[PDB]
């Protein structure tokens, strides 16, 4: 859904 | 009404400038900077040993855009004044070979840099005098969108870029976007921060978080509509003489944090510069903030040193190898257009 | 280093403000508001002729926050500082049965408002005098995340909101959230602006624009991370005794416009206040706000009214009802749970 | 070193600056504003019926600048571009007139004015491209002080000036006053409000005193030395077409008070602009505000239309008429001399 | 009506500020800052060996407003909340001793100071919450004038202080400000600037005047009422561990430089604070201020460490000494008092 | 620059 970004982020 | 705010633009106008700006940024595709001036070209020819005439200026200029499927990879093209009304030596002009392409002519405004009184040699950009009257004439040339480049430098020491500098870059790319906007054409905003110096990377992104804040604060007060505009910064990364090693992930990651930050949604898109990296690196970089998955903004480039520096290498001003200066071309854009899906390996 | 920059959060403090933040905006979850003070739910009581009183007032929060099921679509419940140390008629702490719904604490954390001088009673939101040792506080009796109302109004004809109204409204946000940030608590920035007038849809999108530029941009100067803070703006609409008609499209609309000019990526979600808006209106333009693919940001809900009203009809202040009414509250919750998916067609 | 923060000017520069702008604002003396454009001062010539050639421009100039004893009551003279390397019918340079009567020399030095998108047909200034040049060629032509002209226009029902209007104007008048200091030029900041309109003398000083501090404001950001700089400012009056009577005491009073809430005791000068005024009413306007006891700065000024309507009347582009007409300048500059000391009459 | 602006403070309430600012710079006096806090008063106490008791404070402050004669020297009197509705031991109250005296009471309303996240120990000042009915509560106590102080940090390796300490002390200053003069109270405003550091009288010069620009914008902005307020800044002064040692002279000059660059002359006086500055030092640098020339504001005293140091250590907490005390107040006060005409001279 | 009649006929 969200970019990988968000994903790593928290 | 409100009165103490921005006025709307036209419907027309406002809906032209956000179909080209979303083109220019379309999936895959991205923007190539040819618009150097006389004397910036005229170095690139010395490189290859090679006399800066008008023609060859022309020649070169005509091996770029005549290049047969750059369409492919190339939304929008930068012009310099001069290319926009010039042509090759069938007679045809600069401008149609654009159009054959399915690319965008695009065109460079600004007058160039001037020291800020009170500074230590700060620039500012120059070119607000007359730039209605001049889009006019561009937008009829064949020109769709504007380019406007102002620089910064960081160096902590000197406390630079001061606030004097930030503001004034940050209220001249709003005034010249406002001007472009008026006249349908979309504006490149760019707020180059040099990577020149020993700085680290975490210096860079708050240096650039906190002139891209200033920036697109200067833009909202002058009314710039973000759906028609575009944002060409400098990726995240630590300085030329920086000891602190730092990978390329390091600077996807500072970038796209930096740009999720400052940057409003309603922008479609951000063309990074290439500024003094290599080919290869600027290809690396630009996959690195794209393997960072779908953001809300399509974050592709806007090179020039990237897309010609080998170019120039194999051309070296001989018809004999233009054909295969242009193969070197689409390679380099391929590389470029592979990065913004993030599916550009090393080699 | 920069030097002239806000600092960066401890690494820790940041993380877990972040993640905080995540929680708050679950996908198909929201945030129930009731931090009535003792005034405004007493006018809530006038409607059900019982005794505004603080018995009343444990049971109501009771029947409120002991609903089972309830934590599938609140993930966090907002109190007023009486009921964030209250107990039920059988004992329990209020905080315990959020906790054991898995539903996250929240706090009201605002003094109220003030009439800015020289204005013509435009307010300022009170509370910054000991807010980081009210926090520290508020933080070891459960609560994670915090709430500070502040209140514009539109009126062209007079000029507002005026730029004094604006910039102390944002600066006072500012320096709450960098407060709450700094004691572990995730700021809920709340730039209200008043539905009440007789302005156009067009003109709340105007205004509202140039407030969340204006707030966000001092939240910047603040160093408030974004990443770890929430937005409770007001819905795109036109004011009350406006005679412009318009749908709940058009509300859905200029809403998500404005935000997408506005609002940065970071900011992981906004809570939008359900306001005087009825119970179905706040579900269907909620909808609407997400029926329009899917943004950078969650767009879901921080109601009070829109989720209270029909509660307290049918409790009645009395036990029998308890059961009754927590169902209704259930009904509502996923009603909106189903707008934020932008799946929710009642009827 | 505090770094952010505008850096100091060359000594040697900074104090020509400081004596150049004392001895433009000397007791009892103004500056003659004789640098209409050429479209300007064709309107100037229709009354008189007289053709706009570079021949009578000069012979007019020549009759101004010619004027013996004009120099006791006359400190600097602002020319156009054309009239600074202009000579009369005997070949002797309009400059050199100027210096026969010690009366200084200065320059016009901005590009007009053109709109600024998304406003109401509200200005903005041109001439910063290129300043920096024609600044070291106006010092060399023998200018010491130099002028740049800007508007803004109240309009209470459409909030103007708006918040756009007034940041671009003192933006923009002290981007051009930093370069001119630069280039040791002496910088006469001109916001002037128009009077058009029907607002009241009340709301004119007002908006006069939000815009003089915003100037201010940018005029310190920039750098701009106050001990070498002019204000030309309105004369705080009501409408053109105001229906509330207003004395001569109502202007002279509410002239300085907003003088003394804005302007720093740094500025060695303000000088007042005629605008639409009468020669008379001009005089007796000027004479009013220094009626008012001594102030921190003198407050004389530089007229245009109050010292050349009568004239041009009187000289009618013929020869025979130039004494007639040099002598009715001394009049009026006598009058406006002793407006300067408050000791001015009518008959 | 503009509406856009600050409005105007009733006609009644503007003309009493007028005249009680004026009052307390009046020529040869100045004002005693006898407000220090429960905890400051205690370490002062302890220096001369004496329980920080009610009854110790109250005899102390008894001392000095006790004092015959005082009114001679001393126009106003800032007092701590505790002070103001205190008695002596003869149960005469202490604002009653002011009335004898003809001093008018003065009140500090600020809260103290509070860490700014983000930023390296730089300082907020609190106390907005509940001002207005604590001014209305003061004034009818006695009160006439309020006290706000605020802190700033000169480290020119860390950039102190930095962009958001400016603003922050700026809008709070305001904000104070117009609350003040909205209850008939005028307000002293302090953006003090610590003298910590080696930095030179140089970079306190340029540190002060950005300071005071923006402290001064954010008053317009809030429509605070220049006529009706006062500064309290510091001299303009190198650092204590600063190695160019600097001379009263270059104390007195870049002191009035500073404030002739960036006060409005509505300000009606200058108190400075004695700041770390011993008592002759506070008096010969005063001196020397007042010694270039008349001023456009009064440039007098608000001393509290310069005027209660010696009186501190004579006194002793020993009845026996209140005489002999209250003779060496006398003698400081006359001393600093002679030093606003520039007649004072220490051999 | 404390005197002027200006400021006589305000405070
Ligand atoms: O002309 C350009 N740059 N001039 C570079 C330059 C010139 C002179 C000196 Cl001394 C140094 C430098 Cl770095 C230019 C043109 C188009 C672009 O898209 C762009 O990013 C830059
Ligand atoms: O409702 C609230 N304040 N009272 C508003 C109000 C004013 C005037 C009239 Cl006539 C009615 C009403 Cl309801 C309120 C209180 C705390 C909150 O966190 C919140 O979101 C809202
Ligand atoms: O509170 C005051 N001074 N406390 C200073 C101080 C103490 C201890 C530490 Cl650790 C730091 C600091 Cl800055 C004060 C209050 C009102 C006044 O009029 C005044 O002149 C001073
Ligand atoms: O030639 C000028 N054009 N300025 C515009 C202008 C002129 C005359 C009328 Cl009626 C209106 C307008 Cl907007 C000029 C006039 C006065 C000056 O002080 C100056 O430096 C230039």
């Amino acid at each position: 859904a969200a970019s990988l970004y968000e994903k790593k982020a928290a | 009404e409100y009165m103490n705010a921005p006025k709307k633009l036209p419907a027309d106008v406002a809906e032209e400038l956000a179909t080209t700006a979303q083109k220019l940024v379309q999936a895959g595709k991205g923007i190539l900077a040819a618009d150097e001036s006389t004397q910036t070209i005229k170095k690139r020819f010395d490189n290859i040993k090679l006399e800066n005439t008008i023609e060859n200026r022309a020649s070169y200029r005509d091996l770029l855009f005549g290049t047969k499927g750059l369409g492919k990879f190339i939304s929008g093209a930068i012009l310099f004044e001069e290319t926009l009304f010039q042509k090759n030596e069938a007679g045809v002009p600069m401008v149609n070979l654009l159009h054959n392409e399915n690319i965008i002519p695009g065109i460079k405004v600004d007058k160039g840099l001037v020291n800020i009184p009170c500074t230590d040699e700060e620039k500012s950009t120059q070119g607000l005098d007359g730039l209605a009257e001049r889009c006019k004439e561009y937008y009829k040339a064949g020109a769709r969108f504007a380019k406007w480049r102002t620089v910064l430098v960081i160096d902590t020491a000197k406390g630079k870029p001061t606030d004097l500098s930030i503001h004034e870059t940050a209220w001249g790319l709003a005034r010249y976007a406002s001007i472009c906007q008026q006249n349908r054409l979309v504006p490149i905003v760019e707020p180059e921060i040099l990577a020149d110096g020993p700085h680290s990377i975490e210096v860079c992104a708050v240096v650039t978080q906190k002139v891209l804040s200033c920036v697109f604060k200067a833009l909202q007060e002058n009314g710039v509509l973000l759906e028609g505009a575009l944002l060409k910064p400098n990726m995240v990364t630590a300085g030329y003489e920086c000891t602190a090693k730092t990978t390329t992930q390091d600077v996807g990651f500072l970038t796209v944090r930096t740009l999720r930050r400052t940057v409003p949604p309603a922008l479609p898109g951000v063309v990074f510069l290439s500024g003094g990296q290599s080919e290869e690196e600027a290809s690396v970089n630009l996959n690195s903030i794209n393997a960072l998955g779908p953001h809300p903004w399509a974050l592709t480039f806007s090179y020039g040193r990237a897309l010609q520096a080998s170019v120039l290498n194999t051309w070296q001003g001989k018809k004999e190898n233009v054909a295969k200066a242009r193969e070197v071309l689409l390679q380099r854009a391929e590389a470029n257009s592979l990065a913004t899906y993030g599916k550009y390996k090393g080699g």
